[PDB]
């Protein structure tokens, strides 16, 4: 009966690109939600299927932690029922979501003076992601009626594109590390309690 | 108009004209890039610059772009008269997640020699007189610059009711044409001894006269 | 290889409805950010609607609830169903492919020609075409296209094969609310008896097709 490892997913040094978003499963542990309410640093903390404060005295079968980096102006898309480029082609929550979305500004870490180009978003996809899908393909997107045959050009576009995170950007285009906790409830016996 | 551009700018051929686009912290200051479109009147817009400064294939290196803080700028070097068109900038705004356009800019290309106007005054057709109507047409061709002052007269009395006059546009020869119309009744037309179209171009008036 | 061709525009009573169509070739609409941008006559550009490659749709606040952007794979077509049309909806409606490929914001890199939507309670009226008999070593003749509504009017001479010295003017909007334009031709005085001049006038809103030979007098 040892701790839940939220310190290694929240306090982690390197963060995924949103299109290739990371996922840490959380099983068989006792969860100190204290580190969430006592943080000051979070810019977002909306919960969905649960009451945000009662997290302590609650029990779950499995908890999942998803981490990635987006713009400030995009955090409003990491929430059930939202649409748009991130929600449609990078990371969608079910409508029946039960969990908490957490974010915080990371301009000081994830920006660089010439722009940090490590962090990527998918700009093109033929279909909206289904919820919790992850698409890491790098095929050339075919906007035209003729095949691209492995050559980018007119109507033939690489599907990923980079944020140009410079520290001088407006808040809208500053980076924000995001953590999405999924509280899974299965008929099987619980393993994540307080 | 969210983004704000000068209503008009001017230049002579071979020069370098710049058109500014000022936004705010909800668009250009939010880090949404600026794009620039060219539209010739009567036609469709054409992407000229995207992503602040990139040129689509087919846009000569004469056109360039830039963005600083909340303003952005279109530079046209080696100005040619084919660039005498409307220009629009465009960004996206985050306050209202909607793409926003500037108000537009009309670029006038200057430095051509003065050409005086040719004035032809058409009396009402007989077919129009049968239709109990009467229009005097005053065509004004081949002038530069495109700026005229039309004044009508009935006999020796100026007339201002019933005038409609067009805004000059380039002909097929790059000189400008304009037109003014005088609306009359058939009874008015036959009851005066003459009418006159009197176009004043650059201090100099050309007059033309017809009669029943 | 690539084309966008819009149609559907006309004259509609306020409150009425209309469906604009944008036929594409080269572009697969279903795979693209497609968009409707409009422009009131003499005025600036205003975005209207967009539809995402995966199907998401957004709308200018002016049209939210009234306008619907959809697409068809069979016809490879983009549509805009415009209901409860108000006067201020009067404009030329453009169809555009949208991209974000070198930028942090979206742009429209290829545009169609535009289809004109006029919402008004004025009924259509055909033009009356009158000849302007030649006058002054050159000469000018032409055609007066008067009292029509609404825009536009197209004018050609000699079934389009007389192009020299031909100038068609911007219409004027008269006190009456009706438009009137003239198309002139500058010709050699020497040619005056030899050549034959006939203006072809076409007012598609009223389905008026008129010719008019312009003889001297
Ligand atoms: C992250 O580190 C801080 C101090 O560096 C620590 O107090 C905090 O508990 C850590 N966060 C988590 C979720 O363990």
């Amino acid at each position: 009966t040892n701790l839940c490892p939220f310190g290694e997913v929240f306090n982690a040094t390197r963060f995924a690109s949103v299109y290739a978003w990371n996922r840490k499963r959380i099983s068989n542990c006792v969860a100190d939600y204290s580190v969430l309410y006592n943080s000051a640093s979070f810019s977002t903390f909306k919960c969905y299927g649960v009451s945000p404060t009662k997290l302590n005295d609650l029990c779950f079968t499995n908890v999942y932690a998803d981490s990635f980096v987006i713009r400030g102006d995009e955090v409003r898309q990491i929430a059930p029922g939202q649409t748009g480029k991130i929600a449609d082609y990078n990371y969608k929550l079910p409508d029946d979501f039960t969990g908490c979305v957490i974010a915080w500004n990371s301009n000081n870490l994830d920006s660089k003076v010439g722009g940090n180009y490590n962090y990527l978003y998918r700009l093109f996809r033929k279909s909206n992601l289904k919820p919790f899908e992850r698409d890491i393909s790098t095929e050339i997107y075919q906007a035209g009626s003729t095949p691209c045959n492995g050559v980018e050009g007119f109507n033939c576009y690489f599907p990923l594109q980079s944020y140009g995170f410079q520290p001088t950007n407006g808040v809208g285009y500053q980076p924000y590390r995001v953590v999405v906790l999924s509280f899974e409830l299965l008929h099987a016996p619980a393993t994540v309690c307080g | 108009s969210v983004l704000t551009q000068p209503p008009s700018v001017s230049g002579a051929p071979g020069q370098r004209v710049t058109i500014s686009c000022t936004g705010s912290s909800s668009n250009i200051g939010a880090g949404y890039d600026v794009h620039w479109y060219q539209q010739l009147p009567g036609t469709a817009p054409k992407l000229l610059i995207y992503g602040n400064s990139n040129r689509p294939s087919g846009v000569p290196d004469r056109f360039s772009g830039s963005k600083s803080g909340t303003s952005a700028s279109l530079a046209i070097t080696g100005l040619q008269a084919e660039d005498e068109t409307d220009y629009y900038c465009q960004s996206c705004d985050s306050s209202l997640s909607v793409v926003v356009f500037g108000g537009g800019t009309k670029l006038t290309v200057l430095g051509q020699p003065k050409a005086a106007p040719s004035v032809t005054l058409f009396p009402p057709s007989s077919e129009e007189l049968q239709a109990n109507k009467a229009t005097l047409v005053c065509l004004i061709s081949d002038f530069y610059p495109g700026a005229v002052t039309v004044a009508w007269k009935a006999d020796s009395s100026p007339v201002k009711a019933g005038v409609e006059t067009t805004t000059p546009s380039k002909q097929s020869n790059n000189k400008y044409a304009a037109s003014s119309y005088l609306s009359l009744t058939p009874e008015q037309w036959k009851s005066h001894r003459s009418y006159s179209c009197q176009v004043t171009h650059e201090g100099s008036t050309v007059e033309k006269t017809v009669a029943p | 290889e690539v084309q966008l061709v819009e149609s559907g525009g006309g004259l509609i009573q306020p409150g009425g409805s209309l469906r604009l169509s944008c036929a594409a070739s080269g572009f697969i609409v279903s795979s693209n950010y497609m968009s409707w941008v409009r422009q009131a006559p003499g005025k600036g550009l205003e975005w209207v609607s967009i539809i995402y490659s995966g199907g998401s749709t957004y709308y200018a606040d002016s049209v939210k609830g009234r306008f619907t952007i959809s697409r068809d794979n069979s016809n490879n077509t983009l549509y805009l169903q415009m209901n409860s049309l108000r006067a201020e909806d009067t404009a030329v409606y453009y169809c555009a492919r949208a991209l974000q490929v070198g930028a942090t914001s979206d742009y429209f890199d290829y545009w169609g020609q535009g289809t004109l939507v006029t919402v008004s309670s004025a009924s259509t009226k055909g033009p009356s075409v009158f000849p302007l008999a030649p006058s002054s070593g050159t000469a000018a003749l032409g055609c007066l296209v008067k009292d029509y509504f609404p825009e536009p009017v197209t004018v050609s001479w000699n079934s389009g094969a007389l192009t020299s010295g031909v100038h068609t003017f911007p219409a004027v909007l008269q006190s009456s609310g009706l438009y009137s334009l003239s198309s002139v031709v500058t010709v050699p005085s020497s040619s005056l008896g030899t050549q034959t001049y006939i203006c072809n006038v076409n007012h598609k809103p009223s389905n008026t097709k008129v010719d008019k030979k312009v003889e001297p007098k």
